[PDB]
């Protein structure tokens, strides 16, 4: 089970609660508290999911939907045959992901290192609770979370969007399609840099961070470096996910009409607004 | 054995006072659910 | 006596920390709850996406 | 080419990503394959070879051709995982059954196990394109001075136990990449000892190391030479420094 | 059958409880919810009808 | 305790101007800039560039493509600064017109968006050499511009390929900010909807794994930093902790590991597979299936 | 049945005490909660 | 057929116990869920039709 | 003879007679409760 | 030739009490489903 | 025919043992799900028809 | 020759057990198929 | 011709067995299913309708 | 073409081979789906009209 050097790493320790008790591994697995709160609330939903789709009547898993209450529940909790399943199941979820991230920070301490990796893993938490707490409790009612279905979620997408014309223009919506965008951009980029210096021309030596540097400043004339394209990255992703969470916690909270009418504002500036030109005169 | 390094009478005292407030804790729930069954029956 | 009061200050000390992790969640959900009551009331009139 | 199915509902787009699942799982075999040129062979907490070695074979070997006439490299190779094996380790176990904790048996930090661990690297240091070495300290490196920022040079090291135990004297900046490394340490005790610059914050009056608490300073692991550090002590003192937020933690206040 | 004792020459009594334990939680919670789920068999529900509240 | 997101203090000496490996130096120009603001997150050396002909063609196509959209926008807007800055987004240089189906449109707006694609192809395909040879003169692998060769089979499936399967420039993307946004609502509308196709959900996969990807590594090298993990040449050939522990810290979480090469491997296939998926979804839009929520229905992923 | 006490040669009893006070109040909690999501079993109303 | 007892000169009793384990439960699981999703084969809405409820 | 876990046949006996004399008692409850259930509403 | 160390002696030992495990479990599952036969049969 | 246990010599057991369980398994599986697809070999249905229930 | 180290003897057994195995495996599926069939045929 | 054993000499064997193993299987399974795509080869069907089910 | 065989000496043929065998296959399952679209070349249609099925 254990690598070559994974001996040596295997002490006790690291630890937020619970000593020696839970300080083992299952095969590779590390397994705490947490580890083992996660695995119970993860087989819990996953059993939910299993059931409510048997009480539908079905069991292809490209259609198996279990959708919330309806909007006139409120944030009441309702039948468990009408929405408290996804209920349960939401709650199962958030407790899985919350253990995960602390097993995450256990398994760190344990190793030496730093802490940065929950952290990023707790942004995507926080999106997926703005779409299923936080924004339903702003609107009023669970009715307007996400289902847990694999082509479901997309008709919720389309319809919410739809529900503001064109979702194309919010503009942290816009923020988000960038960051997105440029995350993909760079992680190619990164990785085609690190492996044309590891994996050269046939019948050439090895590459260092110069030839990287210099390939990157030849071709746009700056390099960010080995540390500063792995912050980029990082941040990439987690501003990406932050916008997305604005664009969302802003939508049907402080925004009700077409997202398109929000950039007349700049074409309604009293001094260009009546010149007679263009798309708007 | 002792993984944890208990020796078995230091086990049998402290699960004495285990069992003692497992069966206080057994009496007092009773005593609430034969409360809650006289006012709201469940069965 | 001495091992009565310390294991049952280890479990109140548990029933402790729950106690806490729930003011706290409910705190959080409550508070949003309330933020809500003070946003416009086409906040509560959203079409349903039905799902 | 719409509704034109080759036979039932299939048309371009099934015949499409049918083949990408096809592709989809070599390119998975792939990767995982290419992710087993270190680790492996599996082992047990014995140092044995274990029954089980993985459900993906572990690849041919590659030859990495190294600059300066460092040599050939091999991945994966017998000869690599023995040179990167640490021998007769200060840990016990805690158990006869496997998957559970193996506890140092001394000081896990000058012992290096734990997350105080380092690996046998070469006792050679990290060379640029040019052949010269990759981290120098800033007085050797002809033309490098403090663009931007705060010096530390002369401030107090503050530790974990709030106690000082000396001033930083020089800074050990990488070269090719501009940018600072480890700063050195004049210690209390008439030593210079090396610390690494992710492990330490500079305030205005002072640089903080809560990593280790003041009675570890003195014993962290020394340059055999005042000009150059190799890849294993960088790799030893990164180590000690970083098990201290483990095994320096009873110490730590604040 | 009289040597069932040798699965803790294989196993440790330790992951065993602990994964014995959250496996029993797990599915008790999990038949009792398949109960209330349904109409019939949710005691609350059938109380509160049984005896006309 | 320090996460090493910003750099405390920054050092300079003299700019590293590069290594000659099989480079042009007259080529490569002489002048550098440092710039601090960028120091705190990254290098501050802002130089040199190469100049070569492959780069000249691009820079010079680029520009007169850019060029030519904003000669339409200025016409557009009647010769006014005021309404170019107030429709801004709002202009665009469209795509011809259906009438002309495949040919050489016959006006001025279509013939406009005909050059300017001209200029748009032939700059792209110049900086795709660009890359090429960049890589072969310091005797570095072509893994960028096999990259680059993904984002540009989009890029004509777009707008090159798929118009001519299907018969008409007016299929193409126009150049303007809100207008081609427009377009990617609209083709989704005229085909069902586009989140049905599997391709699509393919291309999206990749794009969001490729944010998952990069949170988790770049974290996992900041994590390791401390230990030299950055410097990730040198592991690969002289293993570290570095490497251990992060490989130890993603298999004592979820069990498997990758290698310090080997995640670059993952990095760049998330990558490339994003624009290949979404260029073959969008070619199979239209020329083999025009509905696919009805495809979907008859192929088992959504209610009849 | 007699020799149950040796779970405390198998489990640390601190680390247990605790773990069953957490335990304790999150079930009582959660089933105070399924009433109160009932008016008949629900007692402020 | 009077040599099978290879099979643990070549797997491991633990890992082959624990993938068995989760093997079976699983296969239970969906079975138990199949029949439960055929309103024929629920034995529960079976109970209450039978009984009258 | 073969141990992984350095239990030996006394003590994995003993732990085992202790661990079934849980796995009756469980058993046991289960079962009272099974036909208390079965009384008040059968599913069979 | 073994991959896990054990001899023939023990492995044997091991598949007797894995056999009787495994007809244990053959033989309840058998009696289910001839309960469940004469309960609501499905062939 | 006489030499097929040479495959021995070049595959290892354990990776060709675990690969053809989990083929199997799916095959079954595979042909299981095929069959519960058509009406007319989904026993479940068909012993529902068979009894009048 | 051999790439994984097992002898002309040790695979010639392994292969003894192991066709002992697949003729067990095809005389259950085959008593099942003739079942199957006798029951609902298919050709 | 009398040469074919040479790819032995240019091929892995264990590499050439796996993929052809896949290979084999996939392309049956391909062949199955296009036979039962058409109405006419689906023995399933054809098999219903010939004994009247 | 008496001098052909340097294409040994300038290509490598274990990549060639590779190359070639998939190639082929890809090409000759274009060929077949080419045809089976087909309603005249489609073999099996072609039998169904030919037996009277
Ligand atoms: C190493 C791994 C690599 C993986 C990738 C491999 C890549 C390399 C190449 C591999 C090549 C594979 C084959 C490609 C070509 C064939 C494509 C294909 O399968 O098309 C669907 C193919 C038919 O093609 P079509 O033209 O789409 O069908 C039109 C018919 O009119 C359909 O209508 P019909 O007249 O036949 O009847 C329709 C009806 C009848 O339904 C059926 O007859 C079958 C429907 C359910 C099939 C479920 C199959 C699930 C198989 C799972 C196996 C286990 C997992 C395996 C993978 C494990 C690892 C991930 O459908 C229903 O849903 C009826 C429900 C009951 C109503 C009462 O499906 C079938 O023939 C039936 C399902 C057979 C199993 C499919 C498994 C996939
Ligand atoms: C109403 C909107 C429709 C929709 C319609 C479309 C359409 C139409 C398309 C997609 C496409 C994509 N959509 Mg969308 N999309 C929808 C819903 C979604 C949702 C969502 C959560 O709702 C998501 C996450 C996505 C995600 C995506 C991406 C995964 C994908 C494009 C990848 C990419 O990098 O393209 C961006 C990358 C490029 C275009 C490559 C560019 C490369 C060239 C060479 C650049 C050269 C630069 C140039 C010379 C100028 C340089 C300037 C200077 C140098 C600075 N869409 C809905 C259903 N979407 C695209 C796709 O892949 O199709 C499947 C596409 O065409
Ligand atoms: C610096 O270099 C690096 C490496 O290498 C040194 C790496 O490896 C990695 C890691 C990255 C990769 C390997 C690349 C591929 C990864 C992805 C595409 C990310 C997506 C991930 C997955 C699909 C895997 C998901 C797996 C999960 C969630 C595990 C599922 C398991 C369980 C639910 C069981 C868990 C068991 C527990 C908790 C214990 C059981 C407890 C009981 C009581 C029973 C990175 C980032 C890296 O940067
Ligand atoms: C479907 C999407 C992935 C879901 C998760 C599946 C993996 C899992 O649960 O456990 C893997 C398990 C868990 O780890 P493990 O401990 O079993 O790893 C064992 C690895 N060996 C045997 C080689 C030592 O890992 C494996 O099976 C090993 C390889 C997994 C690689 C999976 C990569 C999937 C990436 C998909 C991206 C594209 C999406 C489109
Ligand atoms: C676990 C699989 C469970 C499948 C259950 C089932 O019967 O599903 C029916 C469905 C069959 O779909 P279907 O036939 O019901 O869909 C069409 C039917 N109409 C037209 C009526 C809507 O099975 C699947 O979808 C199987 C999907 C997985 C197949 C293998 C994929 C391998 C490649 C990687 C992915
Ligand atoms: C879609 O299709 C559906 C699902 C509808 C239908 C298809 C269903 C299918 C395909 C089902 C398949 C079922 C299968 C393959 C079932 C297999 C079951 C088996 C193999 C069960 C085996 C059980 C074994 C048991 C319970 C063994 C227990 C052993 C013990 C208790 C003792 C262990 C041994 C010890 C302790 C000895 C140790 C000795 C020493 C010296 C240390
Ligand atoms: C989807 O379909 C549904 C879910 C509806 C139906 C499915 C049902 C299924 C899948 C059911 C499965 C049931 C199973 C697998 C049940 C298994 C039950 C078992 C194995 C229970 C075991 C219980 C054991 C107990 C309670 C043990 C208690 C032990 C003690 C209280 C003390 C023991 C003392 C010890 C170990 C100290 C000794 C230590 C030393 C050092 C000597
Ligand atoms: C659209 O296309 C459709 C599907 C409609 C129509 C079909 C199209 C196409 C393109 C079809 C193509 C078919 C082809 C190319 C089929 C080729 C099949 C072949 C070449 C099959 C070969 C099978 C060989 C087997 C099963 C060999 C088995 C050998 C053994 C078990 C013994 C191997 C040696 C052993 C065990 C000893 C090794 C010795 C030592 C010392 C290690
Ligand atoms: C869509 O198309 C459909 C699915 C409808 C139709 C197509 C179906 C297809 C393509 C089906 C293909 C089926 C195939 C290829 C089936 C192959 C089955 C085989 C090869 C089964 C083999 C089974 C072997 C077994 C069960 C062996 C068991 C062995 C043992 C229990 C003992 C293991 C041996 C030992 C331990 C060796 C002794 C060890 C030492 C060290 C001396
Ligand atoms: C102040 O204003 C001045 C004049 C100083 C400068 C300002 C300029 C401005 C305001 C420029 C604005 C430019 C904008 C807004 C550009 C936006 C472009 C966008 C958003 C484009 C999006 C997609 C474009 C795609 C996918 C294009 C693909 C093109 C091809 C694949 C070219 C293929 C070739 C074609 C169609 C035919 C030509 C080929 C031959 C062989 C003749
Ligand atoms: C009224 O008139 C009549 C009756 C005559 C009309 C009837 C016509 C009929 C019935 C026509 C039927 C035609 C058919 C059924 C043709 C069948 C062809 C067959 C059965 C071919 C058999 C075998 C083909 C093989 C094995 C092809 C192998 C090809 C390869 C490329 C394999 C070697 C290379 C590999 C595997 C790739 C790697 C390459 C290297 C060099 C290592
Ligand atoms: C979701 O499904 C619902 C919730 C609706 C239904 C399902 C309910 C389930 C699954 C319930 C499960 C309940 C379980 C497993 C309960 C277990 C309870 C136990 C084992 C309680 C033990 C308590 C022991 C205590 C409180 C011991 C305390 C000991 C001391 C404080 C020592 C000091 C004692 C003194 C001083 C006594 C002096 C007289
Ligand atoms: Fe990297």
């Amino acid at each position: 089970a254990l690598l070559s050097f994974e001996r040596k790493y295997r002490v006790p320790g690291g630890t937020l609660v619970g000593g020696n008790l839970f300080d083992f591994w299952v095969g590779p697995f590390y397994v705490g508290f947490f580890g083992v709160t996660t695995f119970f609330f993860a087989a819990l939903g996953t059993l939910l999911i299993l059931y409510g789709t048997a009480m539908e009547g079905v069991w292809n898993p490209q259609l198996i939907s279990i959708e919330p209450p309806s909007v006139e529940n409120g944030l009441a909790f309702a039948p468990l045959a009408e929405g408290g399943l996804w209920q349960l199941i939401t709650i199962c979820a958030l407790g899985a992901f919350i253990s995960w991230a602390l097993r995450e920070v256990e398994i760190c301490r344990k190793l030496g290192i730093g802490l940065h990796i929950p952290f990023a893993f707790s942004f995507a938490i926080l999106a997926y609770a703005v779409l299923v707490v936080f924004r339903p409790l702003l609107m009023g009612s669970w009715g307007y979370a996400f289902p847990y279905g694999i082509w479901t979620h997309l008709d919720w997408v389309s319809n919410t969007g739809y529900t503001y014309g064109n979702f194309h223009y919010n503009p942290a919506h816009m923020l988000g399609i960038s960051f997105f965008f440029t995350t993909a951009l760079a992680l190619a980029l990164h990785g085609a840099l690190v492996l044309s210096a590891a994996n050269p021309e046939k019948g050439q030596e090895m590459k260092t961070a110069d030839h990287e540097d210099t390939f990157f400043r030849d071709l746009v004339g700056y390099s960010i470096g080995t540390l500063g394209i792995h912050r980029l990255g990082l941040l990439l992703a987690l501003m990406a996910v932050f916008w997305s969470a604005v664009c969302m916690i802003i939508t049907g909270t402080i925004w009700f009409d077409q997202w398109s009418n929000w950039w007349y504002w700049w074409v309604e500036l009293p001094w260009w607004v009546d010149i007679p030109g263009g798309v708007n005169g | 054995l002792s993984f944890t390094g208990l020796s078995d009478e230091q086990a049998q005292e402290l699960h004495s006072v285990y069992m003692s407030g497992l069966w206080l804790f057994v009496t007092i729930a009773v005593i609430a659910h034969i409360a809650v069954y006289i006012w709201r029956p469940w069965l | 006596i001495n091992l009565r009061v310390w294991a049952l200050g280890q479990m109140v000390w548990g029933a402790f920390l729950a106690a806490v992790g729930v003011v706290v969640v409910i705190c959080l959900l409550v508070g949003t709850y309330l933020a809500g009551l003070l946003l416009p009331e086409q906040s509560k009139q959203a079409p349903s996406p039905y799902g | 080419m719409v509704g034109v199915n080759f036979f039932g509902d299939f048309d371009l787009a099934s015949l499409a990503i049918w083949s990408f699942w096809g592709f989809l799982a070599f390119l998975i075999y792939y990767l995982q394959t290419e992710n087993m040129r270190e680790g492996y062979p599996l082992e047990m907490e014995d140092g044995s070879v274990a029954p089980n070695q993985g459900l993906f074979p572990v690849p041919k070997p590659k030859t990495f051709k190294l600059p300066n006439g460092r040599g050939e490299i091999v991945m994966p190779s017998a000869e690599n995982e023995a040179a990167h094996r640490r021998n007769d380790l200060a840990l016990a176990r805690t158990s006869v059954s496997e998957g559970f904790p193996h506890a140092p048996t001394g000081n896990a930090l000058v012992d290096g196990v734990g997350p105080a661990s380092w690996v046998p690297r070469r006792d050679e240091p990290e060379l640029d394109a040019h052949g010269h070495n990759k981290i120098m300290p800033m007085a050797l490196a002809k033309g490098f001075n403090v663009t931007a920022g705060r010096d530390p040079r002369g401030l107090p090291v503050q530790a974990a136990d709030l106690e000082v135990v000396g001033r930083v004297s020089e800074l050990w900046v990488d070269v090719p990449e501009q940018m600072v490394r480890y700063l050195e340490i004049d210690l209390n005790s008439g030593k210079k000892r090396l610390v690494p610059m992710t492990l330490a914050k500079i305030w205005a009056d002072r640089v903080r190391v809560n990593a280790i608490a003041s009675d570890s300073f003195e014993n962290i692991p020394a340059t055999r030479s005042a000009s150059e550090v190799t890849k294993l002590e960088e790799d030893k003192i990164s180590g000690y420094v970083a098990g201290g937020w483990l095994y320096d933690a009873d110490k730590r206040k604040r | 059958m009289s040597k069932f004792y040798k699965i803790w020459q294989v196993f440790d009594p330790r992951r065993v409880f602990v994964a014995q334990g959250v496996f029993l939680f797990l599915l008790a919670v999990m038949i009792h919810l398949i109960l209330l789920s349904k109409p019939d068999y949710n005691w609350l529900d059938v109380g509160t009808a049984k005896y006309g509240r | 305790e320090y996460q090493n997101i910003f750099t405390q203090v920054q050092v300079g000496g003299a700019p590293e101007m590069g290594l000659v490996e099989g480079v042009d130096l007259s080529n490569r120009t002489k002048g550098t800039t440092n710039w601090t603001l960028l120091g705190w997150f990254g290098n501050a050396q802002i130089g040199p560039i190469y100049l070569g002909g492959w780069g000249t063609v691009s820079l010079i196509s680029g520009v007169l493509w850019f060029m030519t959209i904003g000669a339409w926008f200025w016409y557009e807007a009647g010769f006014n600064p005021a309404v170019f800055m107030r429709d801004l987004f709002y202009l665009s240089l469209d795509a011809p017109d259906a009438k002309y189906g495949l040919g050489v449109p016959r006006d001025a707006e279509g013939i406009m968006w005909f050059i300017a694609s001209f200029f748009m192809f032939v700059a792209v395909w110049s900086w795709w050499i660009r890359t090429y040879t960049r890589a072969a003169a310091l005797g570095m692998g072509k893994h960028t511009a096999w990259a680059f060769l993904s984002a540009i089979w989009l890029w004509m499936v777009l707008g090159f390929i798929r118009p001519i399967l299907m018969g008409s420039w007016s299929e193409a993307v126009p150049y303007g900010i809100f207008t081609h946004l427009d377009w990617t609502n609209n083709f989704s509308l005229t085909y069902g909807n586009l989140f049905y196709n599997p391709f699509h959900g393919l291309s999206i996969a990749f794009l969001y794994g490729s944010a998952l990807l990069f949170a988790m590594h770049g974290a996992t090298i900041l994590a390791v930093s401390r230990f030299g993990g950055d410097r990730e040449l040198e592991q690969i050939v002289d293993r570290g902790t570095a490497a251990e522990r992060a490989a130890l810290f993603w298999r004592w979480t979820m069990g498997f590991n990758a290698t310090m090469e080997g995640i670059h491997r993952w990095a760049w296939w998330f990558g490339v597979l994003v624009t290949l998926t979404g260029g073959i979804g969008i070619l199979l839009s239209g020329t083999v299936v025009d509905n696919w929520y009805v495809w979907a229905q008859v192929h088992g992923y959504a209610p009849v």
